[PDB]
């Protein structure tokens, strides 16, 4: 005995099971579609009971072609993704079809997507921290080797290249198991990753699981939970300390979203789903650093309009260790990787961490952007020449500063044809300290512009 | 001196994890006791009999109760007017006028706009019931159209009070077998 | 009662015409459930006790299931008895310190 | 026994419309109707089944709602939402559900085409590594675009748009006239609220470049019901991508595509769904990305095809930082916004060289371009800022000034006027002029004259520099030195509008 | 602070281990004890002397 | 030593003492379920705010009672629901355990303990929503709690019975400021004195597991877990628990403040809980107000904030001190929510982040922070000193 | 509590000026006694200090009578209130009305209709001047939009209930000091996101003849009371 469709609107469909025999929610539905080359076996996922024995299901493919009365059988499960050492080298989907080969991990252990987070006594914050050899990064917003690191920005402005820069800064390196959650990304995006780690050779390391733009709302937001369980795992079996990329974490509210309005439930703010706050905390809790163990989890935040008030990226902000914050300003004036060093953060960013060499620069720096960014209103009507001394003295080096905080990022020589660089901490509080101390305020702004350490610095100002 | 409270802390820890392993392993054994007791029905009655006694034992009754009230008014007034047919009335007629309400609830049902019509309540109610008659007394039987001579809130109740007429006329025909209908139902 | 279900449920509707013969007949009815059939006696007992827990006299349908291992469950009107052992090791089960 | 008694019991179709209103309709029956079914009204017109209710189905309509009315026959087509697609399109113009709108004839399709089949997956799909020529100089030099790429053509209220992809299609004419599918480019053209003098200007532009041989467009003119204007976009990559997975090279163009997004916009609200910013519904996301990802470069085990997308934006007011134009830029691969400050002074095309980028960038640029050009783009940016801050400098170094009037010559270089695509064999020697210091003698106000003559001139005699260049794609020294003895040959026959000669 | 950082850590340890031993040793007089504990709930949840 | 005998004796004493009172109770059926949300038929007797028992030991809060359903919140996890399944009356108005056991755990919202350090010694149960102390109960605020903070004890004091809300942007010192308020408080309860050592709640609305364990090892370093409890209603949790956290909190303050000790609540962050409020109430499918938010979204925070004040001698002189925290999207203060709590406390501290960016640390704001009860929760000393340093720094 | 307003035939404008010792009220918003005067102000700028200030000013002088309503109002300053009135003698003539903001919506519509009968019944049947203050009432129409999507209204603008204008106005008419008996009404109002515009601000304005309209941009350059000089206004100053 099993059920039949009843409703069908978009990807969310009604179906009516026995008396009896509801299924549980979340868990997994076969139905069939067959009008012709269209056909195919859709898999649905209990969102909600609507009473008599009539339940509301969202489905991971497109609807098109399924007709009303057709049967419904219960899986009885969650949906299932394959687990394991064997995952590590190939491509999945949402549902744990393997893209690079079929029939691979149909004999797998498999375990549900859908878990309850870590007992909160399991829980302990961490405080080492990570080198990535970015000067902005390394220097105002030090990341946390196993914390939450996140990258927000508008559209245009450097996700992918800072991303898979990342991706060579630790990835390439890191001695435990990556995962890769392409949540709602571009395709052709996924694509140059799968052939660029295998020109790096570090696919046979990684697993990847894509979701891309083209798929329908109700995978695309499951497709984080399904990497999250792989990389999850990877954490509490095999003890390997993991990698876990999401790109971009915004579409997985943005899908949240979509479903919620073909759900039936009330839009909140400007137009999302209520439980946002709550369908985020569920997916980003399970993304955390137990004790003994640990998951570097670095994610990508869309914001539309470049409205940083938008009630998502408000809402993701909760859950992150380190922020660091894209902008359209700074990338108008031709700064990269255009890191917005004023509002960037980091938790570990405090002396007792990073140390009082460290800690003392930074927030010297962050002291005169600051007053930069306050004389912006002044620059742009009367120029420079206006302000007295002890705030032009300022403003000369805030823009030097400003630009020496951009670097050739390994990931931007194929467009600009220059080699990447790479530096260590030491060189650049070195670098910032003589900066707000003056020690380079007699050389010209355009000198500054993606440079590197301070040889390169010596090396470009003397070809000007 | 918080290390050392740290040490207690544990040493109450250890306490509670041998306190629940203990208590985790009785109820399990308890559990295994229970059922190798209950294997046979010599067991069974005699737990019913003890429930038996602490029911005999509980509390008498507390509540009286054990769509609305303008409805169930209506609903008893119909009831009233059923029991002076069935005073009057016998198990043929019973049958007969059963059928004939069985056949005025299909009518109400397929024209809705005279249930829409006619279920509001109001006084002068004579009118009403000659609208009734003109339609009544020619496809039903005489005992049908007096209990239909009788308030209800609402067309679904209105309805819904002729199939109840007309079952409780059937199992007044049944009645002169009332064990029999109710088990075969159950 | 088919003839004219205008959107109830079979089951419920014949449930609700069950209910109503026994109101008429003056009486009440309660759902009992237990691992074994009791006797004549004890049901005779049984009827003698919910009378005395309710006012109008109190008739019976026994749905026998394994499940309540020990004594017997009572549901009348919205209230419910639960008198079965199993019960009772789900209690201890869960409250345990 | 209840089995055999549920089967005794159990022991063509045609719907009616109950309910009908502005561009939707809800009809009555159909117990077998497939979702997104395209269902027929009998006024002729067709509908699209988007919700399937316990009772009724909702069905927006099609074309001309206003020939439906309560009552009426609905039948089934028996096709999910589909498109007929062949070869035959080539040369006509049709409505988004493949009826002929130029009464030139019926259509000879081939097959039909679902609209919802999904994108091919990141195992099938390619590097783009494949040019896409489009003519313009100042997009081929410094943004090009590569088969399998999509790039947004985003700008403002009468800057060029249409203009920049009509010559972008008529420049593929040199090709197509080589029979071979590997270069043998072909065209859709999908106009959504245009005027229809518009298409019909774009219609006779390409007849009159011979475009017309390898062209489709599909024309949903703002006059049509929001549902034409919705499907348009659809229906024009489905005619894409039967050519596209044959092994066929297409080119999409979306003009504009932010209509869609109103059309959309009005169907959502009609249907009383919540709209969320900008009063777009939460899906148009799901609009764009579900159109744009189907373009791609297929790999070789799926037959070698490509589908490239130039969609079209219009900008309120240049605020690039609006929703759709940001959706929209977070699925393309690039985008080269054309500022209208620019457009009004006459820089045309106005590609802002500063925002405008190619997130493929040189990979499918060949390498005589990647060469000779591949500086000019950081060069033409400094000159901008230069120009910027010397408009009011008193006096300023020599070298300055040298760079100021070599930027000058390079911006009045890189424009050319409508419907004049150059051939990249051209196109290189046309920016070898300016890059290489050649045209330092020339003054500005003839610059675009001396180039347009040279071009010529190399055409005329010493074609073994186009022919050099044509056979390898890279611009050998045995060329170049008989391109400098021509270039200073020209000098000295060449003369300027006013004053002396240009050495 | 390093000198008593460290004698708080010797502590843990040391009371670590102990600690481990003596729950060893008490836990096998519990397993005897536990049976008829269990005797007496499931006596407590019959309602009769099992 | 761990001794058998006190674990033998505590099992024996369980199995011994347990017994089954078999009462007679009312039974509902749920008919719907879904977001946190159930729909249950039945339950005539059912009050309003009546906590429901459902069979997988989750609770609910009939929040609606209509005519033919109950509209109950859950409390918990609601995976593991289904429709048609049998839910209990608990015959218990809302109401949390309390009792000074609290003293160092961390508990959910209902009172039971997620620190994994086992179950809690209640002592009673109190009701969530008993009605705040009247004008004539309660007394003037004359009697400072110490923060250790300059610009704060000195500018805008904080007296016992006050509220003073914390209100700033990102990463500007809320949370530093409150924890600091916490653990200066230990050199007062070292003294052993009730009438002026102060016990501790920070309640955790929305916080990440890792950010409240990292809260939880600040205040062991200082040794303030010996008298704070922390409320966690963590990210992952339904929004029932977020929304009803600052209430549990309140409730186990007012014991201590009835019986005459002095308490200090931090609630981190009323946002997270107006925000839980609006995703409840658009489930139950309310109208909403304006920007989305519940029509009395100002009553949630009112009788959750009035409910702290400073009782009179005849009543213990026990007093209860708020300080709530709010996160001010791009740092607008002008915005509803911000404006409703700056009406409802009696003083402002506001962190601007452009002022923590040029080294004044903590960042408030001199102007637009204030003290409305001002120099009469100071020492004399400070009066003398401090009297009018708001007013001379916002000149 | 509820009583139709008293009719047009009994009204009369006054122009009696009242003194208060307040530089800037004197000066630029000249009170009137008999009159409606109102503080304005956003979140935090201190109206319940200065409503507290016209109390110490006034009904120490004042030979009548008052009464103090409590709508919405923060409990602690009330009992601040009740505790200092008692301080000095004035406690004895001062009735007091308290329909706090931890009370639900009902009490705190009501409390002002209800210190409002009480104020009515000194006006009317004894004659003796009287001075009534009101704190704050904006809670008024704020309970009344809270009740309004459950009775059934459908929301207006940015959020009010559609009755606003008229409810507000049921209640405000009847403060007013017909010929031969006078009320002198002081009452503070809430302003929104420190948003003048906001429609409940807007609405209420039309019923005053003073307004001492706070700002909180005066408040934060230390400026105390902080009266903004040029916003506020004055009928009386002619
Ligand atoms: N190459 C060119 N050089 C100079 N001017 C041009 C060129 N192309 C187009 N124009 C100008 O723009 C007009 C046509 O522009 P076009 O139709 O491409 O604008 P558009 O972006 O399509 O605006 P819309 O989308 O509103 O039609 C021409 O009539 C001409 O004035
Ligand atoms: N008084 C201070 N002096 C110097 N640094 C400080 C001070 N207060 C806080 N910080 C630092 O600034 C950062 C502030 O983070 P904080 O804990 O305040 O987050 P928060 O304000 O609670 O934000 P959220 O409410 O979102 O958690 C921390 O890294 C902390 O070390
Ligand atoms: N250092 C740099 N130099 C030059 N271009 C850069 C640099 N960093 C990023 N970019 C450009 O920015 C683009 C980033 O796009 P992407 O981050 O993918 O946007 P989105 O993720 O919003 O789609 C790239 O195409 C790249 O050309
Ligand atoms: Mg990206
Ligand atoms: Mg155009
Ligand atoms: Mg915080």
């Amino acid at each position: 005995t099993a059920g039949r469709v009843v409703r069908i609107t978009g990807p969310v469909v009604d179906v009516e099971f026995p008396r009896g025999s509801v299924p549980e929610l979340f868990n997994a539905l076969h139905a069939e579609i067959t009008f012709g080359a269209l056909a195919k076996t859709l898999t649905l996922e209990v969102a909600q009971h609507l009473g008599d024995s009539l339940v509301r299901c969202i489905s991971m493919q497109p609807t098109d072609g399924l007709v009303r009365g057709v049967e419904v059988t219960d899986t009885g499960a969650s949906i299932s993704v394959p687990v394991g050492d064997g995952v590590k080298g190939h491509v999945f989907n949402a549902l744990g079809d393997c893209l690079d080969d079929p029939g691979y991990g149909k004999d797998f252990e498999h375990w549900s997507i859908h878990r309850k987070p870590p007992a909160f006594s399991d829980l302990e914050p961490r405080t080492e921290m990570l080198e990535t050899g970015l000067k902005v990064v390394d220097l105002l917003t030090p990341y946390v080797r196993g914390g939450k690191i996140a990258l927000f920005g508008g559209a245009g402005v450097g996700k992918t290249v800072l991303i898979q820069e990342m991706i060579n800064r630790i990835a390439r390196n890191f001695g435990g198991t990556s995962v890769f959650a392409g949540v709602g990304e571009r395709t052709r995006e996924g694509n140059d990753l799968w052939v660029e780690l295998a020109d790096a050779n570090v696919l046979k390391d990684t697993a990847l699981v894509f979701g891309q733009m083209d798929e329908p709302p109700g995978t695309r937001m499951r497709v984080a939970l399904s990497a999250l369980t792989m990389a999850e795992f990877f954490r509490d079996e095999q003890g390997q300390d993991v990698l876990l990329f999401i790109d971009n974490i915004f579409r997985f509210t943005q899908a949240g979203s979509e479903v919620s309005t073909l759900l039936g439930r009330m839009p909140s703010a400007v137009g999302y789903q209520p439980t946002l706050a709550d369908e985020m905390g569920e997916l980003q809790e399970r993304i955390t650093s137990t004790r003994g163990r640990s998951i570097t989890s670095m994610q990508a935040v869309y914001v539309p309009a470049d409205d940083y008030t938008d009630p998502a990226p408000a809402t993701t902000f909760a859950h992150l260790d380190a922020t660091t914050e894209l902008s359209r300003a700074v990338f108008s004036k031709g700064i990269f990787p255009a890191v917005d060093p004023l509002a960037s953060s980091s938790t570990i960013l405090d002396p007792a961490i990073v140390g009082d060499e460290h800690y003392r620069v930074a927030q010297e720096v962050i002291r005169i952007l600051q007053r930069y960014k306050d004389l912006q209103d002044i620059i742009a009507i009367l120029g420079i020449d206006e302000l007295s001394e002890e705030d032009k003295q300022l403003v000369n080096r805030a823009r030097r500063i400003e630009r020496f905080l951009s670097q050739n990022m390994m990931a931007a020589e194929q467009f600009t044809g220059q080699p990447g660089s790479t530096v260590p901490l030491k060189e650049t509080i070195e670098a910032f300290d003589k900066l707000t101390k003056g020690e380079f305020d007699h050389l010209p702004e355009q000198a500054f512009f993606l440079i590197g350490g301070l040889d390169d610095l010596a090396k470009k100002a003397e070809s000007l | 001196a918080q290390g050392a409270q740290q040490i207690q802390l544990m040493r109450q820890q250890l306490i509670r994890q041998l306190r629940t392993g203990l208590g985790a392993e009785a109820v399990n054994k308890a559990a295994e006791i229970v059922r190798a007791h209950v294997a046979d029905p010599q067991a069974q009655s005699a737990t019913v009999d003890r429930f038996l006694s602490e029911l005999e034992q509980m509390a008498p009754s507390s509540v009286v109760i054990d769509l609305r009230a303008a409805s169930r008014q209506s609903l008893a007034a119909l009831v009233e007017k059923f029991d002076s047919v069935a005073g009057g009335l016998d198990a043929d007629g019973l049958t007969n006028l059963a059928d004939e309400l069985a056949s005025v609830a299909k009518l109400l049902l397929s024209e809705t706009a005279l249930n829409k019509h006619l279920a509001e309540p109001t006084d002068d109610s004579a009118p009403k019931v000659r609208l009734l008659e003109r339609l009544l007394s020619d496809k039903v039987s005489a005992t049908t159209l007096d209990l239909l001579r009788t308030r209800w809130s609402t067309e679904s109740n209105l309805i819904d009070a002729v199939e109840h007429t007309a079952r409780l006329a059937l199992l007044k025909r049944a009645e002169i077998e009332v064990d029999e209908v109710e088990e075969q139902l159950f | 009662t088919v003839g004219l279900l205008r959107g109830e449920r079979a089951d419920e509707a014949v449930i609700d015409l069950a209910e109503l013969a026994v109101s008429r007949r003056g009486e009440v009815v309660a759902h009992v459930s237990a691992a074994a059939e009791l006797s004549d006696a004890q049901r005779t007992r049984l009827t003698e006790v919910l009378s005395r827990i309710y006012g109008r006299p109190v008739s019976v349908q026994l749905h026998v299931d394994p499940e309540l291992l020990g004594g017997l469950s009572i549901t009348v009107g919205d209230e419910v008895i639960d008198g079965s052992i199993a019960s009772r090791l789900a209690a201890a089960q869960t409250g345990l310190p | 026994x209840x089995x055999x008694x549920x089967x005794x019991x159990x022991x063509e179709e045609i719907g009616t419309v109950i309910d009908a209103g502005d561009g939707i309709a809800h009809v009555e029956g159909l117990p077998s109707v497939m979702t997104q079914e395209l269902l027929e009204f009998p006024g002729g017109v067709l509908g699209v089944a988007l919700n399937l209710d316990e009772h009724s189905v909702g069905a927006v309509i099609l074309g001309e709602f206003e020939k439906i009315e309560e009552g009426q026959q609905v039948k089934r087509t028996g096709e999910v939402l589909s498109v007929p697609v062949g070869d035959a399109f080539l040369g006509r113009v049709v409505n988004p559900l493949g009826q002929p709108i130029d009464g030139q004839g019926d259509i000879a399709a081939e097959t039909r085409r679902a609209l919802e089949l999904q994108a091919p997956s990141v195992v099938q799909r390619q590097s783009v590594s494949e040019p896409l020529q489009t003519g313009i100089k100042a997009i081929d030099a410094m943004t090009p675009i590569g088969r399998g790429q999509r790039q947004l053509i985003i700008g403002d209220r009468k800057t060029g748009k249409t203009a920049v992809c009509v010559d972008t299609i008529l420049n593929q004419r040199e090709a197509w006239l080589t029979g071979d599918p590997k270069q043998q480019v072909r065209c859709v053209y999908v106009a959504i609220g245009q005027k229809g003098t518009t298409i019909a200007s774009v219609k006779r532009a390409l007849e009159e470049g011979g475009a017309m041989e390898y062209t489709t467009i599909v024309a949903a003119p703002a006059s049509d019901a929001a549902g034409f204007k919705w499907l348009a976009p659809y229906t024009g990559s489905a005619i894409g991508q039967h050519w596209m997975y044959n092994g066929k090279h297409v080119l999409i163009v979306f003009d504009d595509l932010s209509k869609q997004a109103d059309a959309y916009r009005a169907i959502s609200l009609l249907l009383r769904r919540p709209p969320g910013r900008e009063a777009f519904p939460g899906d148009v996301f799901y609009l764009h990305s579900r159109l744009l990802e189907r373009c791609a470069k297929l790999s070789d085990e799926l037959g070698g095809g490509s589908m490239t997308g130039l969609p079209i934006i219009e900008t309120k007011a240049n605020d690039i930082s609006a929703f759709i134009p940001t959706n929209v830029i977070s699925i393309t691969d690039g985008q080269c916004f054309l500022e209208s400050d620019l457009f009004n002074q006459g820089v045309r095309p106005a590609i802002n060289v500063g925002v405008s980028v190619s997130r493929v960038g040189g990979a499918a640029q060949i390498k005589a371009m990647k060469e000779v050009a591949g500086s000019l783009r950081l060069d033409l940016s400094q000159y901008r800022e230069l120009e910027a801050f010397a408009a009011f400098a008193s006096d300023l170094d020599a070298a300055s000034k040298a760079q100021l009037d070599r930027g000058a010559r390079l911006v009045e270089l890189l424009k050319q006027p409508q419907y004049s695509p150059l051939a990249v064999e051209e196109q290189v020697v046309a920016i070898f002029l300016g890059t290489q210091g050649h045209l330092d003698s020339v003054p500005v106000e003839d610059v675009q004259r001396f180039e347009s003559e040279l071009l010529e001139h190399v055409k005329a005699s010493h074609s073994d520099i186009f022919d050099g260049i044509r056979e390898t794609k890279k611009l050998s020294e045995e060329a170049e030195e008989k391109l400098v003895s021509v270039i200073n040959e020209f000098k000295k026959g060449f003369q300027a509008s006013d004053g002396s000669s240009v050495v | 602070r390093a000198q008593a950082s460290g004698e708080v850590a010797q502590t843990l340890t040391q009371a670590d281990q102990q600690l481990s031993a003596q729950g060893d040793q008490v836990r096998s007089g519990l397993e005897s004890s536990v049976d008829g504990l269990s005797a007496k709930l499931a006596s407590r949840i019959l309602g009769v002397d099992v | 030593t761990i001794s058998a005998a006190d674990i033998e004796g505590a099992i024996e004493d369980y199995v011994s003492s347990f017994s089954a009172d078999t009462e007679r109770e009312e039974i509902g059926t749920v008919i719907d379920a879904g977001d946190g949300i159930a729909h249950v038929e039945g339950l005539p007797s059912v009050m309003t705010q009546e906590l429901l028992e459902f069979p997988g030991g989750v609770l609910g809060v009939a929040l609606n009672l209509d005519e033919h359903s109950v509209g109950a919140v859950i409390l918990g996890e609601f995976e593991k629901i289904e429709e048609g399944q049998q839910v209990k009356r608990t015959g218990e108005v809302l109401s949390v355990p309390v009792g000074d056991a609290f003293l160092g755990r961390v508990v959910n919202p209902l009172g039971q303990p997620i620190d994994g350090q086992g179950d809690i010694a209640a002592e009673t149960r109190r009701a969530l929503e008993l009605q705040a102390p009247s004008v004539v109960q309660r007394q003037s605020v004359s009697e400072p709690l110490q923060t250790g903070i300059k610009a704060i004890d000195a500018m805008t004091p904080i007296g016992r019975g006050q509220r003073q809300l914390i209100i700033g942007d990102r990463k500007t010192g809320k949370t530093a400021v409150c924890v600091d308020t916490i653990l200066n408080q230990r050199e007062a309860w070292l003294t052993g004195d009730p009438k002026q050592q102060v016990r501790c709640v920070y309640v955790a609305i929305g916080q990440k597991g890792t950010t409240i364990a990292s809260v939880k090892r600040a205040l062991e370093e200082g040794g303030a877990m010996e008298y704070t409890t922390i409320v966690a209603a963590p990210a992952s949790d339904a929004a029932g628990f977020k929304w009803l956290a600052p209430y549990t909190g309140s409730a186990i303050g007012q014991h201590w403040m009835y019986n005459g000790k002095h308490v200090l609540i931090v609630f981190d962050d009323l946002s997270k809980q107006a925000d839980a409020y609006r995703a409840i109430s658009l489930l139950l499918r309310r109208p909403p107000g304006r920007e989305a938010f519940p029509g009395d979204v100002f009553y949630l925070h009112s009788r959750l904030l009035e409910r702290c004040a400073k009782l009179s001698d005849e009543l213990g002189g026990g007093s209860m001190t708020g300080l709530p925290i709010i996160e001010t999207k791009a740092n607008d203060i002008s915005a509803f929510i911000p404006t409703n709590v700056i009406s409802i406390t009696d003083g402002q501290c506001f962190l601007e982040s452009d002022l923590f960016n040029q080294g004044v640390r903590p960042a408030i704001n001199v102007g637009v922070s204030v003290s409305r009860v001002g120099g009469a929760a100071q020492i004399k000393a400070m009066k003398e000193v401090a009297g009018s340093l708001r007013l001379d720094l916002s000149q």
